[PDB]
């Protein structure tokens, strides 16, 4: 007569994230008048179309 | 004085995002016990890290 109970527990837990997220962008224009060629930059079809 | 037209434009756009994210967990736990016809014990043990 003897009792005896053991226990252990572990548990171990690691994540890791990474973001990386990078852009470049260009644009120049010529010809025209320059305050007009600057409104091509917004992409939007009447300001190219003021150009 | 010589004017010459020169209408021009020139743009640049340069941009960098960066997100990095660690996370660790770690848990323990002991469980003990003993006995004797007139005696009894019983021990716990638990860690807990984050």
């Amino acid at each position: 007569t003897g009792q005896l109970s053991a226990e252990a527990k572990a548990k171990y837990g690691e994540s890791i994230s990474s973001f990386t997220q990078y852009s470049n962008t260009h644009q120049e224009v010529r010809g025209g008048d320059g305050a007009k060629a600057h409104g091509v930059f917004s992409g939007k079809k009447e300001d190219f179309q003021a150009w | 004085v010589d004017v010459q037209q020169n209408d021009s434009a020139t743009y640049t756009n340069v941009s960098g995002n960066t997100i990095s994210e660690y996370q660790r967990s770690l848990a323990t736990s002991v469980a003990i016990e003993g006995r004797y016809n007139f005696f009894s014990g019983s021990l716990s043990t638990d860690f807990d890290s984050n």
